C-alpha cells in the first residue's frame, strides 16, 4: 500500500490524496495533477494522456 | 473520478 509507486512523479502513495486517470487508469497524486481536494473534476484525464 | 484519501 504505502510504498506502491504509480504516479509519474515516481514517488509512492504514502497516504496522499490520489485520483485515477480515466484513460490510462493510473493513480496520480492530486498535487502532481494540479487538482485541489475541494475541486476534484468528475472526469480526470492525466497530463501524459492529454499529450497523446 | 475514482479517488482515494480525499
Ligand atoms: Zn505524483
Ligand atoms: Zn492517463
Amino acid at each position: 500500500s504505502w510504498d506502491l509507486v504509480t504516479c509519474f512523479c515516481m514517488k509512492p502513495f504514502a497516504g496522499r490524496p490520489m485520483i485515477e486517470c480515466n484513460e490510462c487508469h493510473t493513480w496520480i497524486h492530486l498535487s502532481c495533477a494540479k487538482i485541489r481536494k475541494s475541486n476534484v473534476p468528475e472526469v480526470f484525464v492525466c497530463q501524459k494522456c492529454r499529450d497523446s | 473520478a475514482r479517488t482515494k484519501q480525499t
